[PDB]
């Protein structure tokens, strides 16, 4: 028969009309200014003091000396807040390698840099990577979410499965299944880095880095280890250097507890790529010189990539990027003058709010 | 299955609900300019497809990138289609499941509303049509009707003519039609004038007690009030008067056609059933005059009074005929206009019948319906002739066109009649409101159309300082038709507006949308409109001249005629056109219009159930054109674009993306981010929107009717706002994306642990962030009113974004995040980076509205200041003018 009633059937809930009337838009238009100068200024003042250290070392193999000569002023960049003006130089080594039969990378490039302020308890020594493209269709679902989940999943499912898939990588001209398959697992940097940053000065205190903790601990939920028998799998097409032999009943790499392989497997989203290899939670890095010995193993030069190092202690936003207080900063000062320029039309010509005169009919 | 199974159940509960609200084909104006408007974001999708092709095979024709070292021209077509089937979302399924969910929910709210249900036969507003709502709110023409719409079709007895002198009292609604077109004072001797009817009422009601026991119904029903006649005839002439009126009141008791059997359950109250509402009127007004018929029979009418009884057996029955309005029947003792019985005398006697005919001019001065009696009263050649032609030849015609050019020539009246129709409670208000808001409302009338225009002026769709220009050309006084109307309407053309053009004017008022200026008004018969529709050249000039503000009147017009009427307005000069009626003929009148509205009024519903709506009373049609109409038309003219600026916010997003990753195919949102985010993420806010948002209360709409004029000039939803709206999601697509990206550009370990993010989806999840929150934001921004229903569910949707994504990373399934909440929401980049990015996406927008509020602020900015300045506060929750 007849409707029913309750203010919900007919549109009469409790409302809030919002009219933006010149005593509520300053009120707003200020309380947001001043929020987002003071955030503006705490990040940017949070963001000025982290200590930064990157170091390309790309050009080490072809164009360091078998003595210590300085890093050219190109690859290193040095970011202390405390010393504004601290150039020095740091140095690098080449020591070549006549074993290793890969003539594009080998040897080892010893970075030797200087801090002059310390890091506070949690130092973190990244690697940087330029003009690789690890997010591109065919290598960002070029892996198999069942080898990682620990299954021995035969050819069928490791090839024939959905988008996410190793098709060039699935198996190898013999016939066995890459137990770590698809261009992400093959493709892996392989550049050894050390356990310890070497101390130049005093070699009785050497400041040592872990490879542990380096990633998720939720990952070890999803990278498990393997239940294959060696027999059906082979190195990925670029392992081959890591595992001459193949595999066998002990060289299996335990995915789980590799965490570096971890860190790889989340392909970077864009073409600069900063994966965390070694890290120190325990002591604090102390002012003084320090020495890096990377093993060259992975090849930049073919498609005039870099890579390098970057070292620092982080922050609360991350590392250093004058960005978020800078546009926190940008936002606060456009809301300011956006009110400032709203109060001069209120004031300099306007209107009165419920003029009832400059209806267009009342005209 | 979890594939594509939302859109199939969402269809049957969209068809159940109309199935619901509807027991107790044509589109919309909005849904072709959606149309439009998908063809455009179609042609974007194409634009940015195309890009990404061209930079894709430019990128796969440059220096030996890192592609051809770690991953080993059709190419350029393959990254088209992965572009394609990336961008896709730009305009799916989901807008065109959206509007309907949309039309069918402002359906329902117009079916429950309790302001448009009538009590009286218990109907509410049934909207017959789930799928025109919007197009309430840009209605610019109503073609209404007089027969039982503006007028209750509830015919009372007013007047009458006996022994040639006029009986009766009764203030009707043509003579206040004339003392408002005259000049007089109206709407103020109605005081005085119900103070001295209390008290002939009152002197009336202890008559009816001193004279009899009153065995009719409760006095509710009592309509006499003209208590004159009883006055006169008792003992004015003496025993004269008190035959003449006792010889009409037996010629209006057994000359009839009325089908009486009271029954249905009880045989207490009467069931007068006759076809025409005029015989039912008559025999009313006879039981109450104080002659009420006791009792029932079937072959016969047995009537006793206080001791007379009555039974004079006709052996008889005339029926009436459409074509020929005349019956020749003398009643023994032991119809129509004056085309029919009159204009038949010779070519000095019968002077007061002539008198009588004077009478005629003073019922075209109140415009009742009204008729002549006349009947002539050497017994057994009465009898003989009366059985002889009972039983003519060839359907009995030739002998009784014989007899009635013999001997019913010169005939002598006793008896004649008088009744009105007054209007429907709140029609004038209505009328004031429905010209308030600009809507050019036009009256196709019936019978007479000096009581047309009488009572146009009665109500509110005439008044003064407008120009009636009459165009009721059927002649010289007061040859060819054609030529004369043509003639006339040229010179109301070229002498009350400068219109000296044919054909150009015509394309410039079709350019124009509508704008009622200098109050007009124009008057239609039959015969002059028959001859102004059929002409090409003479349809665009009876337009052109029809294009006046409010009052346009047509009388004796066809089904088929109102019906052409509509459709020129509606086809030639396209604009939205209302045709509320009710009848027959309304039936075609509603059915060619792009709204039709249909009274249930008279028994014949079939103007109700082919029709859009179907409302009790006219006056509703107010609400359902002012209120809801506006309410949904700014819901539609709002969402659309909404709609499409959330799904550019999200695409363009994902194609920014393309910029790095040189378009190769990446997505950078998750797989369940691209579906969630049109379907779960920002999908109700919108909806909730065009369903909910009101523009003011509608207190605040039907005292501010002129605010509907946003609709008739179409200034709310154009193409203008869509690529507005459009642009502001671009730019708000390219905040989401960099902002996220910048706060990565630099050392890409913006984690606050520098464990690692820069997953691609990682990235999605922060740009996802902004976007959702952005677009919520701006929903709730461009929304007029902010409720308990929408702001909870804008939160609600914001809560769903950030409980989805901590419910699918939080479980092995998701197979690339795993721990995508818990690692994206915990750290301080993320909502550093998410809430300036929310500023920059709703300060622009949000500024330009401010300093347009303040510079240029449109008429509903004024109306809300008034409104929450409190000028609309003396009124109650669920008010309308339209009420007594
Ligand atoms: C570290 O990772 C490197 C990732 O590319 C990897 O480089 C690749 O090494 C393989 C050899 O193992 C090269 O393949 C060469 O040798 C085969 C032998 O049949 C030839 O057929 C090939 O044509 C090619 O000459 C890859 O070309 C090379 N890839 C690149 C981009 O340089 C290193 O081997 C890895 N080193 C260690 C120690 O793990
Ligand atoms: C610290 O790191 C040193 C790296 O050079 C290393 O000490 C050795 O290996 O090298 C020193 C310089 O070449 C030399 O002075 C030491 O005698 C070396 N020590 C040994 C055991 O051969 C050690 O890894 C670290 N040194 C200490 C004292 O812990
Ligand atoms: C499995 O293979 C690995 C390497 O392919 C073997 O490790 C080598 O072992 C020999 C002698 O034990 C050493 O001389 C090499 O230096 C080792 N190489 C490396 C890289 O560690 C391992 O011994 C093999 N295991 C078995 C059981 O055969
Ligand atoms: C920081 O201290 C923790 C323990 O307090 C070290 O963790 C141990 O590391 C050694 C060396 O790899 C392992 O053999 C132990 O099993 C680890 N213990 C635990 C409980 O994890 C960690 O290596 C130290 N970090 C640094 C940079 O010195
Ligand atoms: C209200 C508007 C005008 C404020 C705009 C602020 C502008 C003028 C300032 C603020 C931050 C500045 C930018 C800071 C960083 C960079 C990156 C550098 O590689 C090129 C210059 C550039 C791009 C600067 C250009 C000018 C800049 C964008
Ligand atoms: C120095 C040269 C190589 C830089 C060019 C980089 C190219 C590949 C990238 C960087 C900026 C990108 C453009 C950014 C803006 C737009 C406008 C948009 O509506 C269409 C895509 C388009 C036109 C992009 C096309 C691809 C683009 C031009
Ligand atoms: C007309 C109403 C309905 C919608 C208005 C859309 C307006 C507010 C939107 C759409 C396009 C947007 C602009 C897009 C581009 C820029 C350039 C940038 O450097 C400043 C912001 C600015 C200038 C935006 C301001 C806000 C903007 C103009
Ligand atoms: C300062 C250096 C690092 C920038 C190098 C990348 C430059 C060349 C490319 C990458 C992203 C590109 C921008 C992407 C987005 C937009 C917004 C669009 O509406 C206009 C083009 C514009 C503004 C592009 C200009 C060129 C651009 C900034
Ligand atoms: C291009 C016309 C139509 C509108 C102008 C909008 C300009 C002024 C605004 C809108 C979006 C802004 C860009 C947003 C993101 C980036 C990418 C960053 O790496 C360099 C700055 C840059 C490129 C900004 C430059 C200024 C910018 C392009
Ligand atoms: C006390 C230690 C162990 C907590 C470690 C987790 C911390 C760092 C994470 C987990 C939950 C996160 C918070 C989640 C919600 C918000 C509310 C937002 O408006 C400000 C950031 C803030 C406050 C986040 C700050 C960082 C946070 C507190
Ligand atoms: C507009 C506002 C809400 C942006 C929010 C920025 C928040 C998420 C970021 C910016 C600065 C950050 C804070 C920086 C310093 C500290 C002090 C430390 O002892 C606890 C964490 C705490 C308190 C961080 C919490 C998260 C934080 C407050
Ligand atoms: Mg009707």
């Amino acid at each position: 028969r007849r409707p029913k009633e309750d203010a919900f059937t007919q549109q009469r809930l409790a409302a809030i009309n919002p009219v933006l009337t010149p005593r509520t838009v300053l009120p707003l238009y200020l309380l947001i200014a001043v929020v987002f100068v003071i955030v503006g200024g705490c990040i940017l003042a949070q963001n000025s003091k982290v200590d930064e250290v990157t170091i390309y070392y790309q050009d080490c193999m072809t164009n360091a000396t078998s003595s210590w000569s300085d890093i050219p002023s190109e690859h290193w960049q040095f970011v202390f807040h405390k010393y504004k003006t601290y150039n020095t130089a740091p140095q690098w080594r080449f020591v070549d390698d006549e074993s290793d039969d890969f003539t594009k990378q080998r040897g080892t490039c010893q970075i030797r840099f200087t801090t002059p302020s310390d890091m506070k308890n949690n130092v973190y020594l990244n690697y940087v990577l330029e003009k690789f493209a690890a997010n591109h269709r065919r290598y960002v679902l070029s892996f198999s979410e069942d080898q990682i989940r620990g299954e021995d999943a035969s050819y069928e499912t490791v090839h024939d499965a959905t988008g996410i898939n190793c098709k060039p990588l699935s198996k190898n001209a013999d016939g066995k299944i890459y137990y770590p398959c698809g261009l992400i697992a093959n493709s892996m940097f392989n550049d050894t880095f050390p356990l310890q940053l070497t101390n130049v000065g005093d070699t009785s205190n050497n400041y040592s880095l872990t490879n542990k903790g380096i990633n998720w601990e939720s990952d070890k939920k999803r990278y498990k280890k393997t239940k294959y028998n060696y027999t059906q799998i082979a190195p990925p097409p670029y392992w081959e250097k890591m595992y001459p032999d193949g595999y066998n009943e002990t060289n299996i790499p335990d995915i789980q507890d590799w965490e570096e392989f971890q860190n790889w497997m989340r392909p970077g989203a864009f073409d600069k790529i900063t994966k965390l290899i070694r890290i120190n939670k325990n002591d604090t890095l102390p002012a003084g010189e320090y020495q890096l010995d990377i093993g060259l193993h992975w090849p930049v030069l073919e498609f005039n990539g870099k890579k390098g190092i970057y070292l620092t202690h982080g922050s609360h936003l991350g590392g250093r990027n004058p960005f978020l207080g800078i546009v926190y900063l940008i936002g606060g000062c456009i809301c300011a003058a956006m009110a400032l320029i709203l109060l001069t039309f209120w004031l300099f010509g306007g209107r009165k709010i419920a003029d009832a005169s400059s209806l267009s009919w009342n005209m | 299955g979890f594939a594509s199974v939302p859109l199939i159940v969402i269809v049957i509960i969209t068809a159940i609900k109309d199935g619901i609200e509807d027991s107790r084909t044509k589109k919309s104006r909005i849904s072709r300019e959606l149309n439009f408007s998908v063809i455009l974001n179609f042609v974007l999708l194409f634009i940015l497809c195309f890009t990404a092709g061209i930079v894709n095979g430019v990128y796969y024709k440059q220096k030996p990138r890192s592609r051809d070292y770690f991953e080993f021209s059709t190419n350029g077509f393959v990254s088209f289609w992965v572009a394609v089937i990336l961008y896709q979302s730009l305009v799916p399924i989901s807008l065109y499941i959206s509007v309907e969910i949309i039309k069918t929910a402002q359906a329902i709210f117009i079916y429950t509303d309790v302001l448009l249900y009538n009590a009286k036969l218990d109907y509410p507003c049934t909207p017959k049509s789930w799928n025109i709502s919007d197009d309430l709110g840009q209605i610019e023409y109503i073609f209404s009707d007089k027969t039982g719409t503006l007028t209750q079709n509830v015919m009372e007895f007013k007047k009458c003519t006996i022994n040639g002198v006029s009986y009766g009292r009764a203030y009707t609604e043509a003579l206040a039609g004339l003392r408002k077109r005259q000049g007089v004072d109206v709407e103020s001797e109605g005081r005085r004038e119900k103070e001295e009817i209390a008290k002939d009422r009152e002197t009336m009601i202890d008559e009816l007690r001193s004279m009899s026991d009153n065995t009719q119904f409760c006095p509710e029903d009592l309509t006499f009030v003209s208590k004159e006649i009883v006055e006169d005839l008792k003992g004015s002439s003496g025993d004269h008067q008190q035959k003449c009126c006792e010889h009409f009141l037996l010629a209006l008791a057994l000359c009839h056609s009325v089908l009486v059997e009271p029954n249905k359950d009880d045989p207490k109250k009467l069931d007068i059933k006759a076809q025409s509402p005029d015989e039912s009127a008559l025999v009313s007004t006879a039981r109450q005059l104080g002659y009420s018929f006791v009792g029932s029979s079937k072959s016969g009418l047995i009537v006793e009074i206080q001791g007379v009884q009555k039974e004079f057996q006709v052996l008889n029955v005339l029926e009436f005929n459409s074509s020929r309005k005349r019956m020749s029947c003398i009643i023994k003792i032991p119809k129509g206009a004056d085309s029919v019985i009159y204009s038949r005398l010779d070519r000095n006697d019968a002077t007061l019948l002539e008198k009588t005919a004077l009478h005629l001019e003073e019922y075209a001065t109140e415009g009742l319906r009204t008729l002549c009696l006349a009947q002539r009263e050497e017994y057994e050649r009465w009898v003989k002739t009366y059985d002889v032609a009972a039983a003519s030849v060839t359907n009995r015609e030739e002998e009784l066109d014989k007899v009635t050019d013999v001997i019913e020539r010169e005939l002598i009246l006793l008896g004649g009649t008088a009744i009105e129709d007054r209007l429907q409670d709140g029609v004038p208000d209505s009328i004031a409101l429905l010209a308030e808001a600009g809507i050019k409302l036009w009256v196709l009338t019936g019978d007479k159309v000096e009581t047309a225009i009488n009572i146009g002026f009665s109500c509110n769709v005439l008044n003064n300082d407008m120009e009636l220009l009459v165009v009721k050309a059927s002649g010289e006084d007061v040859s060819d038709p054609i030529q004369v109307v043509n003639n006339l309407v040229t010179k109301y053309l070229r002498e009350k507006f400068g219109m000296s053009g044919s054909e150009e004017e015509l394309k410039e008022a079709k350019r124009e949308h509508g704008l009622p200026q200098g109050n007009f008004a124009v008057i239609i018969d039959g015969d002059a409109l028959k001859v102004a529709l059929n002409g090409e050249e003479m349809r665009r000039k009876f337009l052109l001249l029809c294009k006046n503000c409010k009052a346009v009147l047509c009388c004796r017009v066809s089904p088929a005629q109102k019906a052409a009427v509509v459709k020129l307005v509606k086809k030639t000069l396209d604009v939205m056109t209302l045709a509320i009626g009710d009848g027959s003929n309304d039936v075609a009148m509603i059915q060619s219009a792009d709204v039709g509205v249909g009274i249930a009024g008279e028994e014949g519903r079939q103007a109700v159930m082919c029709s859009d709506y179907a409302i009790g009373q006219f006056r509703y049609v107010t609400r359902l054109v002012l209120v809801h109409g506006k309410w949904c038309y700014k819901r539609l003219a709002e969402m659309i674009p909404q709609f499409f600026y959330k799904n550019v916010i999200f695409t363009l997003s994902l194609f920014w993306y393309g910029i790095y990753n040189n378009f190769d195919g990446s997505y950078l949102f998750e797989y369940t981010y691209l579906t969630f985010y049109n379907l779960a993420f920002t999908s109700v806010p919108v909806i909730l929107l065009a369903v909910l948002d009101q523009d003011v209360s509608d207190t605040v709409s039907m005292l501010v009717p002129q605010l509907y004029r946003v609709g008739i000039l179409r200034k709310e939803w154009n193409q203008t706002k869509f690529l507005w709206y459009m642009l502001d999601g671009v730019y708000q697509s390219v905040i989401c994306f960099f902002f996220p990206y910048l706060a990565y550009h630099k050392n890409m370990v913006v984690t606050e642990n520098g464990l690692g993010l820069d997953h691609r989806y990682f990235v999605g999840v922060f740009v996802t962030a902004i976007a959702v929150t952005s677009c919520n934001f701006y929903v709730f921004m461009e929304q007029y009113r902010w409720d308990w229903f929408c702001g909870l569910f804008i939160c609600l949707s914001l809560a769903v974004f950030y409980g989805w994504t901590g419910i699918w990373t939080s479980s092995s399934s998701s197979n690339e995040f795993y721990k995508g909440a818990a690692r994206v929401f915990a750290q301080p980049a993320y909502w550093a980076v998410l809430f300036v990015g929310v500023l920059f996406c709703l300060l622009p927008r949000f500024t330009i509205d401010c300093i347009r509020k303040i510079f240029y602020p449109k008429d509903i900015e004024i109306v809300r200041e008034m409104w929450l300045r409190g000028d609309f506060d003396l009124y109650p929750q669920g008010y309308d003018p339209t009420d007594p």
